[PDB]
């Protein structure tokens, strides 16, 4: 059959992908674009109206002097020009972003047990769905204590709620079903019970924050939020005077000794506080993408779709403006979820382990790194070698090197069960790719990757660390484009081969499960094809609040 | 001397030890045993073996929840601790005949490790205490077992959690009473980023070891943050002393009066009579049936007035047998006692202030908690400059089991290898002989 | 020395680079001044500007370092640092990024290498740039269809070439004449108009930059084919990872 | 000893001082010369009296372009010089006659402050440096004019700037060579935070001392944050002794033989040929026309290989007396070591791998600066276990004037002060006399 990035070759180029040449300089510029002929458009528009200069297309060099390209994105049949997977200009992009911003996962069992010992007071199914329409009141931001509050407008807050989970279906069954993120329901049998069991009895809530207030302050402020309208209503739903020395133990529990952030704090040269994009380790990325309990019997699909989540989060939004700006880092990222090419070169390496030694059959060890990352990464360049448009397209080697050696490690990976071995292939189709084209990537894109073979199995104070634990901020990692979004895939991958239903944390994999999320992760990349297009209705718009 | 005055030494028993020992004596620039505390806790790790084997066993690493199917390992490390703890140690050590210590508890489950202070004297600061202890017992799990190059990453998450992705050692099956430097609220903090309930547990509840720790702390980092330099140093060595010390034995007998039926407003009346009778406050002026009390001395004013609030806490929370009315103790002492004499409170109304914030974040939804989790780094009671949280140690010393976050559910791994320490768990003892073999050297 | 180890063409090519005891093929002559303009840091006529007094004004206290170490003649002089820039195409230029970066420290003295997949640079002292600039235009480091000097907006080495066999650039620096067969560099690195083109030669043929390009590729000699090249990579892969465990 | 082996060391001309001395006499965690600098490190304090003059005369405090029209004070601080100094050790010192010392500079406008040792003794960290020196500078100024109650604030603004608003001292007119603990990248940091340029402004430019003040401070850090425990220490030790302090005169007869002609490429042969000579590696196989080396040491190859690393930056940016391209012999010193030898470059990739982020960082658009504002503790610099930092100081030292952020202008007043101090200017001196002087005690 044709390679899985022949049809999006055609579509971009009149040769046929295999053609050596073609003709520059004559399409007329940006002329050739319809998005670069609406932003000449939109800049003279918005420069007369402000009264200073802004986008203009003869400032610098002249964009388009070759096609400016379509492109396809992976698992769709939609093809869209760059700018429109630009994060500024996706709105489906933007929404993902603010639904892990704004989640965060709260237990009630410190909480339930300061009622029945401190106040001696009963929690049962009953109490907890009272104290669940309690907080549905209170967590948009409105009052159920105090007279002369003002609130929030409920439709401005909409997308903002509190649902539970427990591994207990007994309760699970007799919660109202309109707050319950139910197990059972949402994944297939063997992966539900899976997490029934991880979590066991324990109760935890999944708290959303309005995507307003996460927009108008910042990752820190969720967990904070949250903690304020789950203190109200245990106070309301349970009759305590309304704040006494108990109170404080529901606050520390909800803010300190029972929460889960989606990211921990950085340090102090990329300050940040909690639930920003470089806390967030790569195990909880594969686990907030949802692709693990739709897609289970495609362990490729489920890896590339945490792929495309986390290259885009990580490079787009993260390290193109949290720790840049500017234009960014677009296409360092679309190279990961685009074209079906990252798509072929996994569905290589996957075959290739199948037939040798069956998934999750090979040795975890070095012969077993040496052979696969090795010959999956061959085939991944000899594609850019036999076709000349492939070439082209990814044409930055930071692009082609994240591709192949995602591929590279991800296929170890789903050989030996085990991200480590995973990681190490990864590292080694660096340097077989650095020895074959006599390039790489841009300036500083190697640090890590001359560092990683080393620090793969070192276990020194800031060396060592399973892959599923390291982030953004493992120190290796912490400045460049072109690998976290695929080192998550690495870290999503033995366990799709494995059948696991999560990679780290079972309650961030059950907290995503819910179809009440405005961003829809069982399908991320059909989600960011839906925002090119301008058909994606994001939440937090101030349209209700300003004039027509 | 660089100052005249001197107190008189006690036992916890409210018996004499030394008198006459000059205040500089027990100034942590000069007292042997504040130095030897202050090393020590800079240098002592808690080992978690059992945790290290179960986290193992289960692959449940790097904080909670988390885990990573298919990376099981199950090593018996309980059955060979000795084995591992005599291969960690000799890492651990500079040479044979230095001050390492690593000494098995529990059957082998905990160990109780004591860095060599010499690592220290060419360090910046204090975090080789953990990080030389576990990479230590990292390297002898893995030798003792030959862990393949392949699973050695997961012992290494097992102690050390997901540090470095996480700043802090998020999953750590290791612990100590400091934490790490980047969460001091400024530079200098360390020594007061120390929760109140592992000075309750290392101190064994005992109320007056539980106020002396505290205090040596509090003080201690007063000092070096300049605090305690030029103009204000005799005011924190005179409070030291008479809060944390029970110096001339102020504090025990304000409590032996006041114990069986008093109230804050019983011990105020009768500390305002003591210092009376000692000279240190007089009638400036008399206004309409109300005398306006003066000092000559406001460090010394401040001392009595901190000995005390100290013995007030101890009669308030002690009748209660419960921790949270500190809050209010530390508040309401200082107000009444203004009104009481026209003269100032304790720290100059930053006890009052420290203690209007913790009775909030003590009480309502915004944060803090119970009185134990607090500590002189946390924000909301860092503002007195070392006069707070000593009282909070003493009530939490005196709860009965009224908290939910309770040492023993906080601090537990830090009771079993901490309150082994003989100079940790008895610091009264110490600093008072220390004290009185400096004395004429002062 | 040995430099690298292989047995393609490729490979031998590759040492070639690096060997100054190899000579560079000289292909084609370009004057001092031609070589001055394509630079573009100053005019003909014009002289060399300094970031610093000349060393010897400076009076330095004793080192024996700065005694041992003899200093480039730009850095007695003075001159500022500056660069030249390359891009090399994957389809069979003769060098490539890593090729450039490694012979250029085993070459030249005083030297700033960088390598890019897009762009490779040098940057030192002025006069001393223009020695060496000379030998990298005149020689088989540089090929005037497959290789072009470009110090801003660099795209074209992963491109599909154009109908006459010439990279693609945005600037248009290097123009081939249909109707002589050579190429002119019209334009300076950074893009500005010359006065007067500079000649660059004739093209290399199919078969001569077979003989001598440093890619590997399925069309030519495959990485995967040069057992020996691969066998040291692998090595050096489970050496460095070994040696961060234990 | 718990290694067997020894080197030859050397002074900063290249002649011998001491025969055959064990490698742990150079350990940080033994050589008394190594703990006299970490210590002066941590106790000294550079205080510009001119310039807290010029902010009080003006207003000018808290930050760039900051001011507060209206707060001007106008003090003789200068020309009062001596008082307030010596006001100032009587409130920082501990004792008469103690370690103390406080130097006026430059006719009063500087003073080199050393605050005693025995406060660190007594401190989890190091701030009680600049906070016990500000804050006895800010009494004494306030006692030398009688300022008042009303305006001392203004005083202390223009000593220690907007902190506690801000984080750091932003705005203050001290100085320091470490930085605030919060700004560690992790725990066992401090040492790393210390800027290039600081270095090459204490050691006045000498290529060897600057090369040896970094690599001490360096490989310091790396007993203090674990990394030189158990398996790795006798690295550590190496690096230190070969990269850092020309053990076996090996980078200085490196340079002698490459200064006049040489490459990055030529230094990589010279080193790999004295490699073999003196049996580090050995031909393990021959391919074709290639041969593979091996060894059974490569904790000494890489020390080997880290001499050469060394010396190709010194000839490599003294040929250019422009530091820039350290960054690129960092990286192809490596890349080319291994595809010449068939054997891990120094410190297994990783220098390597901070070269190529360093180059990034020091070429583009997105963060960095020239090479003199790295530093150990720089994101762009962690990486490497104190194999690369010494030779940007290096570079640094060797550049004639080719850099903005020059040494001369972030560093002057830490060059003022700090220069003072012999063993800062000087440790190379320091450090041998000390092994030499304890080398039949290891
Ligand atoms: C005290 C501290 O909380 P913790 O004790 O750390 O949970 C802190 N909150 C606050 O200061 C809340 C201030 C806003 C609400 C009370 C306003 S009066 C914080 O979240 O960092
Ligand atoms: C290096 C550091 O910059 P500074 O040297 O501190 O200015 C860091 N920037 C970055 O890491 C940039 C990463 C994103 C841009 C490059 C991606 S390859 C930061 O801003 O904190
Ligand atoms: O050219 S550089 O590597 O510096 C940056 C690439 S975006
Ligand atoms: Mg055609
Ligand atoms: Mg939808
Ligand atoms: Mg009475
Ligand atoms: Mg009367
Ligand atoms: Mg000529
Ligand atoms: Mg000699
Ligand atoms: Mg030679």
């Amino acid at each position: 059959a044709d390679k899985l990035f022949i049809n999006a070759l055609k579509k971009k180029f009149e040769e046929s992908p295999e053609e050596k040449k073609t003709t520059f300089y004559t399409l007329g510029g940006w002329k050739q674009s319809e998005r670069k002929t609406e932003f000449v458009n939109a800049g003279k528009e918005v420069a007369a109206k402000r009264g200073i200069p802004q986008y203009n297309p003869d400032i610098g060099t002249p964009l388009g002097q070759r096609v400016l390209m379509p492109y396809q994105v992976s698992t769709t049949d939609t093809y869209v020009e760059g700018d429109d997977l630009h994060f500024v200009n996706n709105a489906a992009m933007q929404q993902m972003w603010d639904d892990i911003r704004r989640t965060v996962i709260v237990g009630l069992n410190h909480a339930h047990a300061v009622i029945e010992k401190r106040l001696g007071k009963e929690v049962t199914p009953e109490t907890i769905t009272h104290y669940l329409e309690t907080v549905n009141h209170a967590m948009p931001g409105a009052a159920v204590v105090q007279e002369h509050m003002v609130e929030t407008h409920p439709a401005l807050v909409a997308d903002s709620y509190v649902k539970v989970f427990t591994g207990n279906d007994e309760i699970a069954d007799e919660i109202d079903p309109a707050f319950v993120i139910d197990i059972n329901k949402q994944f297939p049998e063997d992966q539900a019970e899976t997490l029934k069991a991880e979590v066991g009895d324990g109760i935890w809530q999944v708290v959303r924050i309005p995507t307003i207030v996460s927009r108008t302050c910042d990752g820190a402020t969720t967990s904070r939020w949250s903690a304020m309208q789950i203190g109200m209503s245990m106070i309301s739903a349970y009759k305590q005077a309304a704040g006494e020395a108990a109170t404080g133990d529901f606050a520390y529990a909800a803010k300190h000794a029972e929460v889960i952030h989606m990211g921990t704090y950085l340090p102090v040269r990329r300050a940040r506080g909690e639930n920003e994009p470089g806390g967030v380790p790569f195990g909880y990325l594969a686990d907030i993408c949802q692709s693990s309990r739709v897609n289970y019997e495609d362990p490729v699909r489920v890896s590339l779709d945490v792929v495309a989540t986390g290259a885009m989060l990580y490079d787009q939004i993260w390290l193109g403006s949290y720790m840049s700006g500017g234009v960014g880092f677009t296409q360092y990222a679309t190279a990961a979820y685009t074209d079906n090419i990252l798509d072929d070169f996994t569905y290589f390496g996957k075959e290739y382990v199948e037939d040798k030694y069956g998934l999750c059959e090979a040795p975890n060890n070095m012969d077993t790194v040496l052979d696969v990352a090795t010959e999956v990464t061959f085939y991944g360049l000899e594609q850019y070698e036999e076709y000349p448009a492939l070439l082209e397209d990814q044409f930055g080697g930071s692009q082609r090197a994240a591709v192949v050696a995602a591929a590279a490690g991800c296929s170890t990976a789903f050989a030996t069960g085990n991200a480590q071995t995973g990681l190490s292939g990864w590292y080694l189709s660096m340097y077989l790719h650095k020895e074959q084209h006599s390039r790489l990537g841009f300036y500083g894109y190697d640090l890590q990757d001359q560092c990683g073979a080393s620090n793969v199995f070192s276990i020194r104070g800031d060396e060592g660390l399973p892959l599923e634990l390291r982030g953004p901020n493992y120190p290796n990692y912490a400045m460049n484009v072109g690998h976290q979004g695929e080192y998550a895939g690495i870290s999503q991958a033995p366990h799709a081969a494995r059948g696991d239903a999560f990679v780290f944390n079972p309650l961030v994999k059950i907290a995503f499960a819910d179809d009440n999320l405005v961003f829809d992760f069982t399908n991320v990349r059909g989600e960011f094809a839906k925002g090119a297009l301008r058909e994606f209705e994001p939440a937090g718009e101030r349209a209700l609040i300003t004039p027509a | 001397a660089k100052f005249e005055d001197k107190v008189d030494l006690y036992d916890d028993r409210g018996n004499l030890v030394e008198e006459q020992v000059p205040l500089e004596a027990l100034s942590p620039l000069r007292n042997p045993a504040i130095k030897s505390i202050v090393q020590g806790i800079k240098r002592t790790v808690a080992v978690n073996l059992e945790g290290i084997e179960n986290a193992l066993k289960t692959a449940k690493v790097g904080g909670p929840a988390c885990k990573i199917m298919g990376r099981e390992l199950d090593l018996d490390i309980v059955g060979n601790a000795e084995s591992i703890a005599a291969a960690a140690k000799e890492m651990i050590q500079v040479t044979e005949d230095d001050d390492t210590n690593v000494e098995l508890l529990g059957g082998g489950k905990r160990a109780l490790v004591q860095v060599p202070s010499a690592r220290f004297d060419v360090a910046a600061e204090y975090s080789a205490a953990p990080l030389v202890t576990a990479t230590a017992f990292v390297q002898a799990i893995i030798n003792e077992f030959d862990v393949s190059m392949y699973d050695a990453n997961m012992v290494k998450a097992a102690v050390l959690g997901r540090y470095p992705q996480s700043v802090e050692y998020m999953g750590a099956n290791i612990a100590t009473m400091l934490d790490i430097p980047q969460k001091l609220e400024g530079p200098g903090y360390a020594l007061r980023n120390i929760m109140v309930n592992h000075v309750v547990a290392a101190t064994l509840k005992n109320t007056l070891q539980a106020a002396a720790l505290s205090t040596i702390l509090e003080q201690t980092a007063m000092f070096e943050m300049g605090d305690a330099v030029g103009a204000f140093e005799r005011m924190h060595l005179l409070g030291l002393a008479y809060q944390g010390m029970n110096a001339d034995n102020l504090v025990f007998d304000l409590v032996k009066a006041n114990g069986k039926e008093g109230t804050v407003g019983s011990v105020i009346a009768d500390l305002v009579e003591r210092a009376l009778e000692d000279g240190v406050i007089k009638v400036e002026k008399e206004l309409t049936d109300y005398k306006v009390y003066g000092t000559d001395d406001l460090a010394m004013w401040n001392a009595y007035a901190a000995a005390g609030l100290m013995a007030a806490t101890m009669v308030n929370q002690g009748a209660a047998r419960a921790a949270q009315g500190v809050s209010s103790t530390l508040l309401y002492y200082n107000d009444l006692i203004e009104f009481e004499t026209g003269l100032p409170s304790v720290d100059f109304g930053k006890v009052e202030g420290t203690a209007v914030g913790f009775s909030f974040f003590s009480h309502s939804i915004y944060g803090g908690g119970g009185p134990g989790i607090f500590n002189g780094n946390h924000i909301v009671t860092r503002h007195s400059k070392g006069f707070a949280i000593p009282c909070v140690a003493a009530a939490m010393a005196l709860d009965a089991g009224t908290q939910m976050f309770s040492p023993e559910a906080t601090s537990g791994l830090i009771k079993e290898v901490f309150s082994q320490v003989d100079e940790f768990r008895e610091p009264l003892k110490y600093v008072v002989e220390a004290a009185a073999e400096i004395k004429n050297e002062i | 020395a040995q430099y690298y180890p292989g047995t393609t063409k490729v490979a031998q090519n590759r040492r070639n680079f690096c060997n100054p005891e190899y000579e560079l093929e000289k292909l084609r002559e370009i004057s001092d001044e031609d070589v001055v303009k394509i630079l573009g840091h100053r005019a003909p006529g014009e002289e060399y500007p300094s970031v610093h007094p000349p060393l010897e004004e400076m009076d330095e206290p004793e080192d024996a370092i700065r005694e041992m170490v003899e200093p480039i003649d730009g850095a007695k002089a003075g001159d500022r640092v500056r660069y030249i820039q390359f891009t090399d195409s994957m389809y069979f230029a003769p060098a490539q990024p890593y090729v450039r970066s490694r012979a250029y420290l085993c070459r030249y003295r005083g030297a700033d290498a960088g390598t890019l997949s897009g762009r490779q640079i040098i940057e030192t002292r002025e006069r001393d740039l223009e020695k060496i600039s000379k030998e990298l235009l005149e020689t088989e480091f540089f090929d005037p269809a497959r290789s072009g000097v470009r110090g801003k907006s660099v795209h074209g080495h992963s491109l599909r070439l154009d109908e006459d066999g010439m990279m693609f650039d945005m600037l248009r620096r290097q123009i081939y004449n249909k109707d002589t067969g050579r190429v002119e560099m019209v334009k300076n690195q950074i893009g500005d108009e010359l006065d007067e083109p500079v000649d660059l030669g004739e093209p290399l043929d199919e078969e001569t930059l077979m003989e001598k390009t440093t890619i590997y590729r399925v069309d030519g000699e495959a990485y995967r084919d040069d057992v020996e090249a691969v066998e040291i990579m692998q090595r050096i892969h489970v050496l460095r990872s070994q040696g961060g465990f234990n």
